[PDB]
């Protein structure tokens, strides 16, 4: 609230036209007006700011008209909804040689000069430039308020510029504003009860893009988080349905994908969204709607942002697995990892290793059973194991972005958009994804013995 | 449907200023009434070294060449290099991101190929001694810019290499208000694969027009010997004004062509020197569009710096034009209180943009 | 409205990716995939990267040949050489 | 003159960045680290945050307590130098973040 | 031709990664033990 | 424990042979082979002396 | 003693910000009423506008903007 | 790592 | 010069100056013989002299920077 230009909203008005209304028929973008008070930093006054007001989406102004206001002050209730040379550069049709000559070329770099021998005829002499030649913590304090003395003393100067079109609707003022393109549904469930906030953009948080936060599942929400699982995000000023997901450098080397996230720690994660500075915190919530409620904590994951870019990268684990049929002292005969003497022969000289845990390499294509081929390890495998080529295949996020638009539902609660996974397979009455062999059992180690 | 531009100029200082304010910008009739019209192929070159400087910035390229549209994206830098065309040298292509630099996600190592200085671009002591200390001063702490070998118009042959480290959040606001005492004058002399008799008879020709002038002059001396000459031979002479008493400089340079004296060059150097400080205040009128985007693009403040009138050109009404046809920002000028020289101050309050690509 | 055709857009793509989401896997996301669980030889066609044992033979190139010829010139020329000398 | 920074037991810092995220071993000397502005002072020192898992509450500027260490042996990756832990960060104490009792606010 | 290339950029940013890591703690270690070092010798005569 | 939690040292359940390749039971680990290997080290040792 | 003093002034030590305005009109703060429904709210806001301009109303809704004092206002929302 | 492109 | 641009004079200092017949300027004084420079010819264009000298080489020199 420190750097963005907010505003409450309290007083509202649809200026359209009545007969434009009848005569497109319920289908117009509806200019408002909407009377509020501004906080924060000043709002930049020349009209075209991107401004995110909340549960509709992000527009932008068209005419601002700020006015004296209604619930003033000593140097009292009000309840609506209720009972010379700057400007001789600055004007635009003129030419930059009509204002130097009334006053009185920028890829060539070294400024223009003139005639080298009535230079030197000039500079004889060089007696002109010749005058020329001749705590801690409260020292930030002093610092910052000498900044702001500076600020207010230059801004005490000529009308016009400081104070309607050079620092712009100062900090704290009534002001109306006039947007356009605002939906029907708005104004037709217009509810005063919810509040209608607004905030100017920065320029760095209007672009789309691929946000990297690090998340963590809140510590009174009760059930983990699944990556490709949608939640709805609080970051900044919007929020919206994405679809995150979950990643961990392993030992800082990578940036590998996960299924969930951790139960306890912080982890990466990284999103499709807006994007918004970096070091900025949000919440994120699962389920919004009060149909799907219980006695559960609603909060889900909470975290800041680590940072942001275009496309990042995340790869996952997968083994192709494998298996001896003809073993040697030393080498063997794998079979069914691969199908083909042209995919061994991409794999030519990949190491792989054992779930035994001992390494090797994939030497050669056998000719004739074409998926079979032949591998050297440091010794002897046996019959009854599973080799295991680690490979890392790239994966890549979801472009999905619903913002939740709040206040413009017929209802303003009861809230839908992506539900979750569980709960789109227990309504399409589907099982969860199991595998027979992937369970684990209480294993039973034998006494083995040696010949 | 954002911004949107006439007329093959500038183009360099519109694309810097679009990458920094993060919007769109359609360019178009770019030299339409020419013999041989459409985009040059340095600033084709200029635009793939911005392509590979930032990261997601889509730019169309019109089939008759008079127009180009830009998205700009995250600037994330790297370490690359970057073959130059031999019709315009590496201080054309080090300028605007000298000051693109400080804010990507990572340092700035890209070192150029190609013809080191010219008449009409920026030489590289240049850049390095009139630009290196006004970023040093507005925030920027490890700015390098070395030579791996130098070249020479029209062969070429020249490596140089800059590096910035320092990705600072945003420039700290600039109040310099006062006329600037000058500490010393100092400047080197090179020559790239010629006699070194050369480079004493550009210094003592330079010195001899400011001999009389009392304050200490030091020139420094550089032949370039063996494979680090490069592939033409030149030479060449740069002048700086040092204020030490709070860290300023000017500048002037000459390279010296075929057909030219090197005393006469010297002194031409040192009186466009001359030139410079007489129609200089606090900055350099090579020195000034750098340091007015650094004040419009540091924290949400008031920056104020004096400047004297004849600074005011055709060049600085359309840098003002067109960063209020980016980012809508009047300068107010305060002309100074004691006025037998009307010295105006560009006061700004500077937008309160900061990068946001940095590892945190 | 526009906002209608919004919601039915949105719709539309929270369908599809609902089922993508409880629907088969991809064979390339799902670990431990042997060769009767792919499609047959998909794999050239993968951009898949794995790591190696050992840095393979280097290939004899013009280049490296001629840049240990030009060794063997500068040595031959200066003759400094090492053999064994007598008793 | 009675401890490590003038005579406090703990003094306000400024967190200028994380020492050794780069690191590849967890819980390491290197990435158990930090930059830290001292106040009362005002000059950049290096300190501890113990659990690098609970390192990454602390992240930037965020006001933290510095408090003593007292080696008590030899440790082996034990680095020297440092002698300042974080306590707490924006006024409350990391340790009870580690053990998720409290929560960071900002 | 794949397999060399990946093993060679692989050794050389292992290589960097070692040395400025071990550089970077090395620095923090001897410009802090320092003055550790002089703050016991200040501190053992009281 | 020093400075971690029980859900941080909890457990890693070890996965069983498969059912597919059942015939030959009991894929062995990494402790299993260092135990045959050991041996097999010995048995040819004393074949060497 | 310094014991008691040298510990304590550390309150004073911070993270240098700026507060965005100085005294020439500060804004309505902004206070809201947040419980769980059925409790508290709009006879809490009721109470409050009653004592702060002598005048109650009756089904209050939307932002109030309401005065407290010479120097500043403030804004009640529910 | 790149996105965009020149067209 | 054969299209009259400047002359060349040797010395008996081991060197050559290049000098203006218009203004005497001293364009050049190249160098690097060690024994004296008894030979100079112009090309026919005025971009390449070539000197000589006792040391028996010949030295072929661009007159663009005085380069060799
Ligand atoms: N016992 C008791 N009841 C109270 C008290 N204060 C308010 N109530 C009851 O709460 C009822 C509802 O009025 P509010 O509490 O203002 O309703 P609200 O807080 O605005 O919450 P919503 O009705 O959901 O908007 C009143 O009819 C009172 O009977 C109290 O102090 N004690
Ligand atoms: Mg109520």
């Amino acid at each position: 609230r420190n750097e963005h230009p907010y505003m409450l909203a309290d007083r509202f008005t649809d200026l359209t036209h009545p007969e434009l209304i009848e005569t497109q028929g319920l289908q117009i973008d509806r200019k408002v007006a909407i009377y509020g008070y501004l906080h924060g930093t000043p709002l930049p006054s020349a009209p075209g700011t991107r401004v995110h007001i909340a549960g509709v989406g992000d527009f932008s102004v068209a005419q601002i008209e700020k006015l004296p206001d209604p619930c003033p002050t000593p140097f009292l209730i009000y309840a609506p909804m209720s009972d010379n040379i700057g400007k001789l550069i600055y004007m635009d049709n003129i030419s930059p040689e009509e204002c130097i000559r009334r006053w009185r070329d920028l890829e060539k770099f070294v400024p223009y000069f003139d005639t080298f021998e009535k230079l030197a005829k000039k500079w004889k002499s060089v007696d002109a430039i010749k005058e020329r030649f001749l705590t801690w913590y409260e020292l930030q304090k002093a610092k910052i308020s000498k900044q702001l003395e500076i600020n207010n003393i230059e801004y005490q100067e000529m009308t016009p510029e400081q104070r309607q079109r050079i620092e712009g609707f100062k900090a704290g003022s009534y002001v109306r504003i006039v947007f356009e393109k605002v939906p029907m549904e708005f104004v037709k469930n217009f509810n005063p009860k919810f509040p209608i906030v607004m905030g100017g953009l920065l320029p760095t948080e209007i672009k789309f893009g691929i946000v990297k936060a690090r998340l963590r599942r809140h510590r009174w929400h009760k059930k983990i988080l699944k990556t490709n699982d949608p939640l709805v995000l609080s970051l900044g000023w919007r929020r919206f349905q994405t679809l995150p997901i979950y990643t961990t450098t392993d030992s800082r080397t990578r940036t590998r994908m996960l299924k969930y996230t951790p139960e306890h720690t912080y982890c990466n994660a990284a999103f499709y969204g807006p994007l918004c500075s970096p070091n900025t915190p949000f919440c994120g919530v699962q389920i919004v709607a009060n149909s799907d409620t219980g006695n559960g904590f609603r909060i889900a994951a909470t975290g800041i942002v680590e940072e942001i870019d275009v496309n990042i990268e995340i790869v996952k684990k997968l083994k192709l697995v494998g298996f001896p049929y003809k073993i040697f002292k030393n080498t063997a005969f794998i079979k069914d990892m691969f199908s083909s003497a042209m995919e061994v022969a991409r794999f030519e000289g990949a190491q792989i290793k054992t779930v035994s845990g001992i390494r090797g390499e994939i030497k050669r294509a056998l000719s004739k059973p074409e998926g079979h081929y032949r591998a050297a390890f440091e010794d002897k495998i046996l019959m009854s194991d599973i080799v295991i080529l680690r490979s890392w295949y790239p994966v890549r996020v979801k472009k999905f972005y619903n913002p939740v638009t709040s206040l413009l539902l017929k209802e303003k609660t009861e809230w839908k958009g992506l539900r979750l996974t569980g709960q789109i397979r227990a309504a399409m009455n589907l099982e969860t994804p199991s595998n027979p062999d992937s369970a684990y059992h209480k294993i039973e180690r034998v006494e083995r013995h040696f010949n | 449907k954002y911004t949107t531009f006439q007329g093959s100029q500038n183009f360099r200082l519109r694309i810097v200023l679009a990458t920094l304010s993060g919007k769109p910008i359609k360019i178009e009739k770019i030299r339409s009434g020419d013999l041989n019209p459409g985009l040059k192929d340095y600033e084709v070159s200029f635009l793939r070294l911005i392509e590979s400087v930032t990261n997601g910035s889509v730019i169309e390229i019109s089939y008759t060449g008079t127009t180009v549209i830009y998205r700009p994206g995250i600037i994330v830098g790297g370490a690359s290099t970057h073959i130059c065309p031999s019709s315009k040298p590496v201080g054309y292509f080090v300028e605007p991101m000298l000051y693109l630099a400080p804010f990507s996600k990572k340092k700035f190592s890209i070192l150029f190929k190609g013809i080191t200085a010219s008449h009409n671009d920026a030489g590289i002591e240049a850049i390095k001694w009139g630009l290196m200390p006004v970023m040093e001063k507005f925030g920027v702490r490890e700015c390098a810019l070395h030579t791996l070998k130098r070249g020479s118009p029209p062969l070429g042959g020249g490596e140089v290499h800059l590096v910035v480290d320092s990705l600072i959040a945003q420039p700290i606001t600039m109040h310099e208000i006062d006329r600037p005492i000058i500490s010393s004058i100092t400047g080197v002399a090179y020559s790239t694969r010629v006699s070194p008799s050369l480079v004493n008879r550009m210094i003592d020709g330079a010195k001899k027009v400011l001999k009389n002038l009392q304050c200490e002059v030091n020139i420094t001396a550089d032949v370039w010997r063996g494979e680090n000459s490069g592939k033409s031979p030149g030479w060449g002479i740069t002048l700086v004004a040092q204020s030490k008493q709070k860290g300023w400089s000017y500048f002037a340079e000459d390279i010296g062509d075929a057909g030219s004296i090197p005393e006469e060059l010297g002194e031409k150097v040192a009186c466009q020197l001359l030139e410079e400080i007489s129609k200089s205040a606090a900055v350099g009128r090579n020195q000034l569009p750098l340091a007015i985007v650094y004040m419009v693009i540091g924290k949400e403040d008031i920056g104020r710096l004096r400047i004297n009138k004849e600074q005011i050109d055709e060049r600085f009404i359309i840098l003002l034009r067109d960063i209020k046809k980016i980012f809508n920002t009047e300068v107010f000028l305060k002309p100074v209180d004691e006025a037998d020289n009307e010295d105006m101050i560009a006061t700004i309050k500077g937008i309160g943009f900061t990068n946001t690509s940095k590892k945190i | 409205s526009s906002f209608e055709k919004q919601q039915i857009e949105i719709r539309k793509q929270i369908e599809q990716l609902e089922n993508e989401a409880v629907a088969e896997k991809k064979w390339s996301l799902k670990g431990e995939v042997k060769a009767k669980d792919r499609p047959e030889d998909a794999l050239l066609t993968e951009e898949l990267e794995f790591d190696r044992t050992a840095k393979p033979v280097p290939v004899i190139t013009s280049e490296v040949t001629e840049s240990l010829e030009d060794m063997i010139r500068r040595r031959i020329q200066d003759s400094n050489f090492d053999d064994l000398q007598r008793r | 003159k009675s401890s490590p920074f003038g005579g406090s037991s703990h003094a306000k810092g400024i967190v200028l960045e994380k020492l050794g995220i780069e690191s590849k071993q967890p819980n390491s000397a290197i990435r158990k680290c930090v930059r830290v502005q001292l106040i009362k002072n005002g000059k950049k020192v290096t300190a501890f945050v113990p659990n690098d898992g609970c390192l990454n509450f602390v992240d930037e500027n965020d006001e933290v307590l510095l408090a003593g260490f007292g080696r008590k042996g030899k440790a082996k990756g034990d680095i020297p130098g440092v002698r300042f832990k974080v306590v707490k960060v924006s006024g409350v104490s990391l340790l009870a973040l580690w053990k998720e009792k409290k929560e960071k606010p900002r | 031709f794949e397999a060399r290339q990946r093993i060679e950029e692989k050794n050389k940013e292992s290589s960097d990664y070692h040395a400025k890591m071990a550089h970077i703690v090395n620095t923090i270690n001897t410009e802090e033990g320092a003055e550790k070092n002089k703050y016991e010798r200040e501190r053992k005569l009281r | 424990a020093k400075l971690v939690h029980d859900v941080q040292k909890k457990q890693h359940r070890e996965r069983s042979q498969l059912t597919s390749r059942s015939r030959y039971g009991f894929l062995e680990k990494h402790k299993d082979y260092v135990k045959r290997a050991q041996d097999f080290h010995r048995k040819q040792s004393t074949l060497k002396v | 003693t310094m014991q008691r003093s040298s510990d304590v002034n550390e309150r004073k030590l911070h993270v240098p910000m700026v507060d965005r305005t100085p005294e020439d009109d500060p804004p309505p703060f902004i206070v809201a009423v947040v419980g769980p429904p059925g409790t508290g709210k709009t006879t809490l806001i009721r109470s409050l506008v009653r004592r702060m301009t002598k005048s109650t109303l009756n089904d209050i809704q939307g932002p109030i903007t309401v005065v407290s004092g010479k120097h500043r206002r403030l804004t009640f929302l529910e | 790592n790149k996105r965009g492109g020149v067209i | 010069s054969p299209d009259d641009r400047y002359l060349a004079i040797s010395l008996l200092d081991n060197t050559v100056k290049v000098f203006f017949l218009d203004s005497m300027k001293f364009y050049l004084s190249l160098y690097g013989h060690k024994l004296p420079v008894l030979s100079i010819d112009i090309s026919f264009d005025s971009k390449m002299i070539i000197t000589s000298s006792a040391d028996k080489n010949i030295k072929i020199w661009g007159l663009d920077f005085g380069d060799c």
